[PDB]
């Protein structure tokens, strides 16, 4: 029901939940994590690794849920990591989130 | 102490502050109205020049469900006494000089608050 | 630019029945519309 | 099964197949091709009808739009980029609306002499577009 350039921003310190659709909201993609590992599983890479074969590519990619488009206005209410790996093993707990 | 306004009961407007000179007392009266009732708090303006604001009175138990916060398991809840629990500063403008923080509880149906 | 190209070509046909229409005869939109206005508007933008 | 440690590779894949999908210009076009897709019709459309004795409506509506041709001495051909970029030729291509005229005078008498495919003018295109 929304295209995936749609962008859902939620205010915690006031209750505003702001969306926006219009043009121009410079956007990108990001891996998603649900509590502390990636969708992006094996079963994806090899799938991918296997296109330009059969038929696969990102769109695929984007319709299982694994990637996500955020925009720089939600970008501010996301905790990003860097690699998925290294900051998410066990160590003195930093964000864990 | 301080003054909330209250509207007149049948205009429905702002009720100003009138010293009745006869009966030596004080009285709300309406601009447009001519509704009168007798005053209880006996204060009409209060200024606060050191702005001395309860944070807390300001956050809100929201908060604890943000992706954003870091958390800590040091400072467990009072009421409910919880362990995992949420700290930022005051997160708002005009802060004097201070980064005391406000510790939230992190748990469904107890939303508490308290600073140390 | 589009609206305003059109907005012009809109005023151009108004302006052009307005004064067949005084003379009482029925005027002709194929020369009310006049096409130096689109692409010479689209073209003057792109090129200064 | 998740990925540990494998993953400098793998990181790449995702990014291949996204730079497949997607060009680097990808923006523009898909930005054009809105434009052409909707901006029009919706530009020609919101336009409110024109009255000015007796008067008239002339609506118009359902926009037109072909590929690039140079003459639209010449028959209709059409046009490369190349050979307009050769040529100092403008690349774009012809734009149509159909419209309604409707006058109504006294008598209660009118007419919806329509005009299929009315030329308005013509629309530079960019190159490998959706038209
Ligand atoms: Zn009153
Ligand atoms: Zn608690």
């Amino acid at each position: 029901i929304i295209v995936s350039e749609v962008s859902m921003i939620r205010d915690i310190r006031e209750r505003e939940i702001r969306i926006y659709t219009d043009a121009g909201r410079i956007c990108r993609p990001l891996l998603i994590v649900e509590k502390q590992k990636l969708l992006l599983k094996k079963r994806h890479i090899d799938q991918l690794k296997e296109r330009e074969y059969n038929n696969y590519s990102w769109q695929d990619l984007v319709a299982s849920g694994v990637v996500e488009y955020i925009d720089t206005l939600e970008e501010e209410t996301v905790m990003l990591a860097m690699t998925p790996d290294d900051l998410q093993e066990k160590e003195v707990a930093y964000c864990s989130t | 102490g301080f003054v909330g306004i209250r509207f007149c009961q049948e205009c429905n407007n702002m009720l100003y502050p009138k010293e009745d000179k006869e009966n030596r007392i004080l009285l709300y009266a309406c601009r447009n109205c001519d509704y009168q009732q007798e005053a209880d708090n006996s204060c009409i303006y209060v200024n606060k020049i050191t702005h001395e604001v309860d944070e807390l009175t300001q956050i809100i138990a929201d908060v604890s469900q943000d992706p954003t916060l870091p958390r800590t398991e040091d400072h467990p809840c009072q009421k409910c006494g919880h362990k995992e629990a949420v700290f930022f500063q005051s997160h708002s403008a005009r802060a004097e000089d201070a980064m005391r923080l406000y510790y939230v509880c992190t748990a469904p149906h107890c939303g508490h608050r308290w600073t140390e | 630019l589009f609206r305003g190209m059109f907005k012009n070509l809109l005023k151009e046909v108004r302006i052009y029945a307005q004064k067949f229409i005084d003379r009482g005869k029925d005027f002709n939109l194929e020369l009310a519309i006049k096409t130096r206005i689109i692409s010479d508007g689209l073209k003057y933008s792109l090129a200064t | 099964e998740i990925t540990p440690d494998l993953w400098q590779e793998a990181c790449w894949i995702v990014i291949s197949s996204y730079f497949d999908e997607k060009g680097l210009v990808r923006q523009q076009l898909d930005s054009f091709d809105e434009f052409i897709q909707m901006s029009v019709q919706r530009i020609v459309e919101d336009a409110p009808p024109i009255d000015l004795p007796p008067r008239y409506l002339l609506k118009f509506e359902q926009i037109y739009l072909s590929k690039p041709t140079h003459w639209e001495d010449g028959a209709p051909s059409p046009m490369m980029p190349n050979e307009a970029r050769l040529r100092n030729l403008t690349y774009s291509a012809p734009l149509y609306v159909d419209i309604t005229k409707t006058v109504i005078k006294e008598g209660e008498e009118q007419l919806q002499t329509q005009h299929q495919k009315t030329f308005i003018g013509k629309i530079p295109i960019m190159l490998r577009s959706t038209y």
